[PDB]
Protein backbone atom coordinates (compact mmCIF):
# COMPACT_ATOMS: atom_id res chain seq x y z
CA UNK A 1 0.00 0.00 0.00
CA UNK A 2 2.10 2.46 -1.26
CA UNK A 3 0.83 6.02 -0.65
CA UNK A 4 1.20 8.19 -3.83
CA UNK A 5 -0.13 11.72 -2.33
CA UNK A 6 -0.85 14.07 -5.11
CA UNK A 7 -1.41 17.96 -5.04
CA UNK A 8 -2.73 20.16 -5.60
CA UNK A 9 -6.70 18.80 -5.50
CA UNK A 10 -7.68 21.65 -7.79
CA UNK A 11 -6.16 24.27 -9.53
CA UNK A 12 -7.03 27.22 -12.18
CA UNK A 13 -4.41 28.59 -14.12
CA UNK A 14 -4.30 30.83 -17.57
CA UNK A 15 -3.06 30.35 -20.91
CA UNK A 16 0.55 30.81 -21.51
CA UNK A 17 1.14 29.80 -18.07
CA UNK A 18 2.91 26.95 -16.20
CA UNK A 19 1.30 24.46 -13.62
CA UNK A 20 3.25 22.33 -11.40
CA UNK A 21 1.67 18.83 -9.62
CA UNK A 22 2.55 17.08 -6.68
CA UNK A 23 3.32 13.76 -5.87
CA UNK A 24 5.03 12.43 -2.91
CA UNK A 25 5.15 8.39 -2.35
CA UNK A 26 5.66 7.02 1.19
CA UNK A 27 8.26 4.78 0.63
CA UNK A 28 11.36 4.89 -2.36
CA UNK A 29 9.89 4.15 -5.46
CA UNK A 30 12.87 4.90 -7.37
CA UNK A 31 12.24 6.65 -11.04
CA UNK A 32 9.34 4.00 -11.80
CA UNK A 33 6.95 6.38 -12.38
CA UNK A 34 4.08 7.22 -14.81
CA UNK A 35 2.00 10.41 -15.19
CA UNK A 36 -1.51 10.63 -17.30
CA UNK A 37 -4.12 13.11 -18.58
CA UNK A 38 -7.59 12.25 -18.66
CA UNK A 39 -10.83 13.97 -19.72
CA UNK A 40 -14.27 13.30 -18.77
CA UNK A 41 -15.73 10.50 -20.09
CA UNK A 42 -12.38 9.20 -21.43
CA UNK A 43 -9.56 6.80 -20.16
CA UNK A 44 -6.60 8.02 -18.88
CA UNK A 45 -3.96 8.79 -21.71
CA UNK A 46 0.08 8.45 -20.56
CA UNK A 47 2.12 11.55 -20.46
CA UNK A 48 5.38 10.47 -18.72
CA UNK A 49 6.88 7.26 -17.83
CA UNK A 50 10.39 6.22 -16.14
CA UNK A 51 9.29 9.75 -14.22
CA UNK A 52 10.93 11.88 -17.60
CA UNK A 53 10.64 10.16 -19.91
CA UNK A 54 8.07 11.92 -22.12
CA UNK A 55 5.60 9.57 -24.26
CA UNK A 56 5.21 9.23 -28.13
CA UNK A 57 2.67 12.57 -29.57
CA UNK A 58 2.73 14.12 -26.37
CA UNK A 59 3.73 17.72 -26.57
CA UNK A 60 7.00 18.84 -25.73
CA UNK A 61 5.37 21.74 -23.36
CA UNK A 62 4.70 18.48 -20.66
CA UNK A 63 7.73 17.63 -18.26
CA UNK A 64 8.70 15.12 -15.54
CA UNK A 65 10.97 14.69 -12.66
CA UNK A 66 12.29 13.73 -9.76
CA UNK A 67 13.65 10.95 -8.65
CA UNK A 68 12.77 8.65 -4.97
CA UNK A 69 9.84 9.82 -3.21
CA UNK A 70 9.05 13.72 -4.87
CA UNK A 71 7.74 13.83 -8.43
CA UNK A 72 6.63 16.98 -10.46
CA UNK A 73 4.60 17.26 -13.58
CA UNK A 74 5.03 20.55 -15.04
CA UNK A 75 2.91 22.00 -18.11
CA UNK A 76 4.33 25.09 -19.58
CA UNK A 77 2.43 27.50 -22.32
CA UNK A 78 -0.68 26.19 -20.68
CA UNK A 79 -3.14 25.52 -23.12
CA UNK A 80 -6.92 25.15 -23.52
CA UNK A 81 -6.79 21.60 -24.78
CA UNK A 82 -5.00 20.80 -21.58
CA UNK A 83 -7.79 21.22 -19.23
CA UNK A 84 -8.14 17.96 -17.36
CA UNK A 85 -7.27 15.59 -14.84
CA UNK A 86 -3.95 14.95 -14.24
CA UNK A 87 -2.34 12.06 -12.06
CA UNK A 88 0.84 10.00 -11.08
CA UNK A 89 1.36 6.24 -10.50
CA UNK A 90 4.10 4.09 -9.14
CA UNK A 91 5.26 0.93 -10.33
CA UNK A 92 8.25 0.15 -8.50
CA UNK A 93 6.37 -2.43 -6.25
CA UNK A 94 2.99 -3.97 -6.46
CA UNK A 95 0.43 -3.44 -5.82
CA UNK A 96 0.42 -0.50 -8.63
CA UNK A 97 -0.75 3.35 -6.74
CA UNK A 98 -2.27 6.05 -8.31
CA UNK A 99 -2.00 9.67 -6.81
CA UNK A 100 -5.85 11.40 -6.20
CA UNK A 101 -5.50 13.43 -8.92
CA UNK A 102 -5.36 16.87 -10.06
CA UNK A 103 -7.76 18.80 -11.76
CA UNK A 104 -6.70 21.90 -13.99
CA UNK A 105 -9.53 24.62 -15.11
CA UNK A 106 -9.17 27.96 -16.51
CA UNK A 107 -8.99 31.14 -14.78
CA UNK A 108 -11.19 33.99 -15.78
CA UNK A 109 -12.09 37.34 -13.56
CA UNK A 110 -14.39 36.91 -10.69
CA UNK A 111 -18.28 36.87 -11.28
CA UNK A 112 -21.14 37.05 -8.75
CA UNK A 113 -23.43 34.50 -9.10
CA UNK A 114 -27.51 35.34 -10.12
CA UNK A 115 -29.43 33.55 -7.34
CA UNK A 116 -32.78 32.43 -7.92
CA UNK A 117 -35.00 30.49 -5.45
CA UNK A 118 -38.11 28.21 -6.34
CA UNK A 119 -40.60 26.95 -4.20
CA UNK A 120 -42.05 23.54 -4.46
CA UNK A 121 -44.89 23.06 -6.73
CA UNK A 122 -48.52 22.81 -5.81
CA UNK A 123 -48.22 19.00 -8.15
CA UNK A 124 -45.19 17.54 -5.99
CA UNK A 125 -46.75 18.59 -2.63
CA UNK A 126 -49.36 15.96 -3.22
CA UNK A 127 -46.63 13.18 -3.05
CA UNK A 128 -45.95 13.74 0.61
CA UNK A 129 -42.05 15.52 -0.24
CA UNK A 130 -41.36 19.36 -0.94
CA UNK A 131 -38.36 20.13 -2.72
CA UNK A 132 -37.05 23.61 -2.65
CA UNK A 133 -34.59 24.74 -5.05
CA UNK A 134 -32.19 27.21 -5.00
CA UNK A 135 -30.32 28.03 -8.43
CA UNK A 136 -25.93 30.33 -8.26
CA UNK A 137 -26.22 30.75 -11.96
CA UNK A 138 -22.97 31.71 -14.20
CA UNK A 139 -19.91 32.26 -11.63
CA UNK A 140 -16.87 32.17 -10.95
CA UNK A 141 -14.52 31.11 -9.28
CA UNK A 142 -16.31 27.46 -7.99
CA UNK A 143 -16.28 28.24 -4.61
CA UNK A 144 -19.42 28.89 -3.30
CA UNK A 145 -21.45 28.37 -0.28
CA UNK A 146 -25.55 27.74 0.02
CA UNK A 147 -27.11 27.90 3.40
CA UNK A 148 -31.07 27.17 3.64
CA UNK A 149 -32.73 28.58 6.10
CA UNK A 150 -36.57 28.09 7.25
CA UNK A 151 -37.76 30.95 9.50
CA UNK A 152 -34.84 31.33 10.47
CA UNK A 153 -33.07 28.40 11.60
CA UNK A 154 -29.90 26.93 9.96
CA UNK A 155 -31.11 23.64 8.00
CA UNK A 156 -28.27 20.92 7.83
CA UNK A 157 -28.31 17.70 6.02
CA UNK A 158 -31.06 18.18 4.06
CA UNK A 159 -29.81 19.46 0.97
CA UNK A 160 -28.12 17.76 -1.82
CA UNK A 161 -26.13 20.27 -4.77
CA UNK A 162 -24.73 19.53 -8.40
CA UNK A 163 -22.36 21.62 -10.02
CA UNK A 164 -21.83 22.19 -13.98
CA UNK A 165 -18.59 22.32 -15.82
CA UNK A 166 -16.75 24.93 -16.55
CA UNK A 167 -18.59 26.69 -19.31
CA UNK A 168 -17.07 26.32 -22.65
CA UNK A 169 -18.09 30.18 -24.21
CA UNK A 170 -17.26 32.33 -20.54
CA UNK A 171 -15.97 30.10 -18.32
CA UNK A 172 -18.51 29.78 -15.39
CA UNK A 173 -20.03 27.62 -13.19
CA UNK A 174 -23.72 26.97 -11.93
CA UNK A 175 -25.30 25.25 -9.14
CA UNK A 176 -28.24 23.77 -7.90
CA UNK A 177 -28.86 23.05 -4.82
CA UNK A 178 -32.52 21.24 -3.62
CA UNK A 179 -33.64 21.31 0.41
CA UNK A 180 -35.85 17.99 0.76
CA UNK A 181 -38.78 18.52 3.19
CA UNK A 182 -41.65 16.53 4.02
CA UNK A 183 -44.88 18.13 3.25
CA UNK A 184 -45.95 18.86 6.92
CA UNK A 185 -42.88 20.26 7.45
CA UNK A 186 -42.86 22.88 4.42
CA UNK A 187 -46.46 23.65 5.44
CA UNK A 188 -45.31 23.77 8.75
CA UNK A 189 -43.41 26.88 8.30
CA UNK A 190 -43.40 30.08 6.85
CA UNK A 191 -40.36 31.85 5.67
CA UNK A 192 -37.68 29.99 3.02
CA UNK A 193 -34.22 31.47 2.25
CA UNK A 194 -31.38 30.54 0.68
CA UNK A 195 -28.32 32.04 1.57
CA UNK A 196 -25.41 32.66 -0.57
CA UNK A 197 -21.52 33.30 -0.07
CA UNK A 198 -18.99 34.05 -2.97
CA UNK A 199 -15.70 35.57 -3.51
CA UNK A 200 -17.58 37.67 -5.85
CA UNK A 201 -20.23 39.24 -3.53
CA UNK A 202 -20.04 41.72 -1.17
CA UNK A 203 -22.07 40.79 1.02
CA UNK A 204 -23.66 37.70 1.35
CA UNK A 205 -26.98 37.55 -0.79
CA UNK A 206 -30.24 35.89 0.67
CA UNK A 207 -33.18 34.95 -1.84
CA UNK A 208 -36.17 34.20 0.07
CA UNK A 209 -40.06 33.70 -0.38
CA UNK A 210 -42.88 32.76 2.14
CA UNK A 211 -45.26 29.80 1.27
CA UNK A 212 -48.68 31.32 1.25
CA UNK A 213 -51.29 31.17 -1.74
CA UNK B 1 -2.08 -0.83 -33.46
CA UNK B 2 -2.87 -2.09 -30.02
CA UNK B 3 -6.91 -1.67 -29.51
CA UNK B 4 -8.69 -2.86 -25.93
CA UNK B 5 -12.52 -3.27 -26.31
CA UNK B 6 -14.86 -3.13 -22.96
CA UNK B 7 -18.56 -3.17 -22.64
CA UNK B 8 -20.99 -0.30 -21.97
CA UNK B 9 -22.76 0.03 -18.75
CA UNK B 10 -24.24 -2.91 -16.45
CA UNK B 11 -26.67 -2.53 -13.87
CA UNK B 12 -26.19 -5.25 -11.09
CA UNK B 13 -28.10 -6.42 -7.87
CA UNK B 14 -25.74 -6.12 -4.21
CA UNK B 15 -24.88 -9.60 -3.53
CA UNK B 16 -24.98 -10.63 -7.42
CA UNK B 17 -21.79 -10.65 -9.54
CA UNK B 18 -20.78 -9.22 -13.04
CA UNK B 19 -18.19 -10.52 -15.74
CA UNK B 20 -16.88 -7.51 -17.66
CA UNK B 21 -14.89 -8.60 -20.49
CA UNK B 22 -11.67 -6.83 -22.49
CA UNK B 23 -11.47 -7.87 -26.27
CA UNK B 24 -7.92 -6.98 -27.73
CA UNK B 25 -6.48 -6.69 -31.21
CA UNK B 26 -3.50 -5.49 -32.61
CA UNK B 27 -1.11 -7.45 -30.77
CA UNK B 28 -0.58 -10.84 -30.02
CA UNK B 29 -2.31 -11.48 -27.00
CA UNK B 30 -0.97 -13.89 -24.91
CA UNK B 31 2.80 -12.03 -25.22
CA UNK B 32 1.49 -9.04 -22.67
CA UNK B 33 0.68 -9.02 -18.87
CA UNK B 34 -3.07 -7.33 -19.28
CA UNK B 35 -4.16 -5.20 -16.28
CA UNK B 36 -7.24 -4.25 -14.13
CA UNK B 37 -7.85 -0.65 -12.99
CA UNK B 38 -10.99 0.38 -10.97
CA UNK B 39 -12.20 4.04 -10.99
CA UNK B 40 -14.51 5.65 -8.78
CA UNK B 41 -16.05 9.25 -9.29
CA UNK B 42 -13.03 11.40 -7.31
CA UNK B 43 -11.33 8.76 -5.58
CA UNK B 44 -8.03 8.36 -8.00
CA UNK B 45 -7.86 4.82 -9.45
CA UNK B 46 -7.17 1.61 -7.71
CA UNK B 47 -5.08 -1.35 -9.34
CA UNK B 48 -6.74 -4.75 -9.43
CA UNK B 49 -4.69 -6.82 -10.38
CA UNK B 50 -3.06 -8.55 -13.46
CA UNK B 51 -2.87 -11.64 -15.92
CA UNK B 52 -0.19 -13.97 -18.22
CA UNK B 53 -2.46 -14.99 -20.98
CA UNK B 54 -0.25 -17.46 -21.70
CA UNK B 55 0.47 -19.03 -18.58
CA UNK B 56 -3.00 -17.71 -16.68
CA UNK B 57 -1.26 -16.83 -14.24
CA UNK B 58 -2.59 -13.83 -11.89
CA UNK B 59 -1.59 -11.70 -9.31
CA UNK B 60 -3.95 -9.42 -7.16
CA UNK B 61 -4.46 -6.22 -4.77
CA UNK B 62 -4.69 -7.99 -1.65
CA UNK B 63 -7.60 -5.62 -1.18
CA UNK B 64 -9.19 -6.88 -4.19
CA UNK B 65 -8.08 -10.39 -3.68
CA UNK B 66 -11.64 -11.65 -2.34
CA UNK B 67 -13.68 -9.77 -4.93
CA UNK B 68 -11.82 -10.15 -8.05
CA UNK B 69 -11.34 -12.99 -10.45
CA UNK B 70 -9.51 -12.59 -13.63
CA UNK B 71 -9.38 -15.22 -16.18
CA UNK B 72 -8.82 -15.07 -20.51
CA UNK B 73 -10.12 -17.05 -23.17
CA UNK B 74 -7.13 -17.55 -25.79
CA UNK B 75 -9.39 -18.41 -28.55
CA UNK B 76 -11.37 -14.98 -28.09
CA UNK B 77 -8.08 -13.03 -27.22
CA UNK B 78 -10.47 -11.55 -24.57
CA UNK B 79 -10.00 -11.04 -21.09
CA UNK B 80 -12.48 -11.08 -18.02
CA UNK B 81 -12.89 -10.00 -14.57
CA UNK B 82 -15.32 -11.62 -12.50
CA UNK B 83 -16.29 -8.79 -9.04
CA UNK B 84 -18.28 -11.32 -7.01
CA UNK B 85 -20.77 -10.24 -3.82
CA UNK B 86 -21.07 -6.90 -5.40
CA UNK B 87 -22.21 -4.34 -3.20
CA UNK B 88 -22.32 0.17 -3.85
CA UNK B 89 -18.60 0.28 -3.56
CA UNK B 90 -18.10 -1.56 -6.80
CA UNK B 91 -19.93 0.47 -8.48
CA UNK B 92 -17.34 2.17 -10.29
CA UNK B 93 -15.51 2.55 -14.07
CA UNK B 94 -12.87 -0.69 -14.50
CA UNK B 95 -10.66 -0.66 -17.34
CA UNK B 96 -8.21 -2.71 -18.65
CA UNK B 97 -4.83 -1.79 -19.66
CA UNK B 98 -1.31 -2.61 -18.95
CA UNK B 99 1.53 -1.53 -16.28
CA UNK B 100 2.06 1.93 -16.80
CA UNK B 101 0.56 1.91 -20.66
CA UNK B 102 -1.36 4.54 -23.16
CA UNK B 103 -3.25 1.48 -24.00
CA UNK B 104 -6.79 1.60 -22.47
CA UNK B 105 -10.00 -0.04 -22.33
CA UNK B 106 -12.50 2.65 -22.77
CA UNK B 107 -14.02 1.74 -19.57
CA UNK B 108 -17.12 -0.20 -18.05
CA UNK B 109 -19.44 1.20 -15.72
CA UNK B 110 -20.65 -1.23 -13.03
CA UNK B 111 -23.61 0.63 -11.14
CA UNK B 112 -25.01 -1.32 -8.12
CA UNK B 113 -28.12 -1.50 -7.06
CA UNK B 114 -31.33 -2.64 -5.54
CA UNK B 115 -33.86 -0.29 -7.56
CA UNK B 116 -36.35 -0.70 -10.04
CA UNK B 117 -36.87 0.95 -13.32
CA UNK B 118 -39.13 3.95 -12.42
CA UNK B 119 -40.02 6.99 -15.19
CA UNK B 120 -39.59 10.38 -13.68
CA UNK B 121 -41.60 12.85 -12.48
CA UNK B 122 -41.37 16.17 -13.46
CA UNK B 123 -41.90 19.41 -12.24
CA UNK B 124 -42.11 22.84 -12.52
CA UNK B 125 -39.17 25.40 -11.34
CA UNK B 126 -41.72 28.15 -11.82
CA UNK B 127 -40.37 31.69 -13.00
CA UNK B 128 -40.24 33.65 -9.93
CA UNK B 129 -43.25 35.88 -9.82
CA UNK B 130 -43.99 39.50 -9.13
CA UNK B 131 -41.56 41.87 -11.06
CA UNK B 132 -38.39 40.93 -11.89
CA UNK B 133 -34.88 42.24 -9.92
CA UNK B 134 -32.62 42.42 -12.57
CA UNK B 135 -35.05 42.11 -16.21
CA UNK B 136 -33.72 38.34 -16.01
CA UNK B 137 -35.67 35.32 -14.95
CA UNK B 138 -34.97 31.90 -14.36
CA UNK B 139 -37.04 28.76 -14.76
CA UNK B 140 -36.84 24.86 -14.84
CA UNK B 141 -37.61 21.81 -14.58
CA UNK B 142 -36.81 19.18 -11.64
CA UNK B 143 -36.33 15.67 -12.72
CA UNK B 144 -36.77 13.91 -10.02
CA UNK B 145 -36.95 9.60 -8.67
CA UNK B 146 -36.20 8.16 -11.70
CA UNK B 147 -33.78 4.69 -12.24
CA UNK B 148 -31.31 3.98 -13.98
CA UNK B 149 -29.75 6.90 -15.31
CA UNK B 150 -29.96 8.39 -17.69
CA UNK B 151 -32.11 11.37 -18.50
CA UNK B 152 -31.79 13.95 -21.16
CA UNK B 153 -33.30 17.49 -21.07
CA UNK B 154 -33.97 20.07 -23.87
CA UNK B 155 -35.59 23.13 -24.27
CA UNK B 156 -38.76 24.18 -26.87
CA UNK B 157 -37.62 21.11 -28.50
CA UNK B 158 -34.72 22.06 -29.49
CA UNK B 159 -35.35 25.69 -30.12
CA UNK B 160 -33.62 27.32 -26.45
CA UNK B 161 -30.00 26.17 -26.23
CA UNK B 162 -28.66 29.56 -24.60
CA UNK B 163 -28.27 30.07 -20.95
CA UNK B 164 -29.10 26.29 -20.54
CA UNK B 165 -27.75 24.89 -17.60
CA UNK B 166 -28.82 20.71 -16.93
CA UNK B 167 -26.88 19.69 -13.63
CA UNK B 168 -25.19 16.41 -13.27
CA UNK B 169 -27.78 14.10 -11.38
CA UNK B 170 -27.69 13.40 -7.85
CA UNK B 171 -28.62 10.19 -6.28
CA UNK B 172 -31.39 10.06 -3.56
CA UNK B 173 -31.07 8.36 -0.19
CA UNK B 174 -33.91 6.52 -2.09
CA UNK B 175 -31.81 5.10 -4.19
CA UNK B 176 -33.58 6.85 -7.23
CA UNK B 177 -32.11 10.01 -9.22
CA UNK B 178 -33.21 13.97 -9.44
CA UNK B 179 -31.56 16.56 -11.63
CA UNK B 180 -32.57 19.95 -12.58
CA UNK B 181 -32.65 21.71 -15.49
CA UNK B 182 -32.73 25.50 -15.71
CA UNK B 183 -32.39 28.39 -18.45
CA UNK B 184 -32.00 31.76 -17.81
CA UNK B 185 -34.88 34.20 -20.07
CA UNK B 186 -35.64 37.74 -20.18
CA UNK B 187 -38.69 38.64 -17.68
CA UNK B 188 -40.24 40.31 -20.45
CA UNK B 189 -40.73 37.25 -22.45
CA UNK B 190 -42.74 35.30 -19.93
CA UNK B 191 -45.62 36.70 -21.29
CA UNK B 192 -44.84 36.60 -25.38
CA UNK B 193 -42.86 33.21 -25.52
CA UNK B 194 -43.62 29.51 -24.40
CA UNK B 195 -40.98 27.32 -22.25
CA UNK B 196 -41.23 23.56 -22.32
CA UNK B 197 -38.97 21.24 -20.88
CA UNK B 198 -38.42 17.78 -23.21
CA UNK B 199 -37.60 15.28 -20.83
CA UNK B 200 -36.51 11.83 -22.19
CA UNK B 201 -35.59 8.52 -19.85
CA UNK B 202 -34.51 6.08 -22.52
CA UNK B 203 -33.84 3.43 -19.80
CA UNK B 204 -37.60 3.26 -19.67
CA UNK B 205 -38.48 4.48 -23.14
CA UNK B 206 -40.31 7.67 -21.32
CA UNK B 207 -41.00 10.44 -22.57
CA UNK B 208 -42.49 14.14 -21.24
CA UNK B 209 -42.84 17.50 -22.47
CA UNK B 210 -43.49 20.14 -19.48
CA UNK B 211 -44.76 23.51 -20.01
CA UNK B 212 -43.63 25.65 -17.39
CA UNK B 213 -45.38 29.06 -16.53
CA UNK B 214 -45.39 31.59 -13.80
CA UNK B 215 -47.18 30.41 -11.20
CA UNK B 216 -50.97 32.18 -10.33
CA UNK B 217 -53.59 32.22 -7.59
CA UNK B 218 -56.35 32.39 -9.78
CA UNK B 219 -56.00 29.33 -11.14
CA UNK B 220 -56.59 25.87 -10.26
Amino acid sequence: ELVMTQTPKFMSTSVGDRVSITCKASQNVGTAVAWYQQKPGQSPKLLIYSASNRYTGVPDRFTGSGSGTDFTLTISNMQSEDLADYFCQQYSSYPLTFGGGTKVEIKRTVAAPSVFIFPPSDEQLKSGTASVVCLLNNFYPREAKVQWKVDNALQSGNSQESVTEQDSKDSTYSLSSTLTLSKADYEKHKVYACEVTHQGLSSPVTKSFNRGE
Amino acid sequence: QVQLLESGAELVKPGASVKLSCKASGYTFTSYWMHWVKQRPGRGLEWIGRIDPNSGGTKYNEKFKSKATLTVDKPSSTAYMQLSSLTSEDSAVYYCTRRDSDYWGAGTTVTVSSASTKGPSVFPLAPSSKSTSGGTAALGCLVKDYFPEPVTVSWNSGALTSGVHTFPAVLQSSGLYSLSSVVTVPSSSLGTQTYICNVNHKPSNTKVDKKVEPKSCDKT
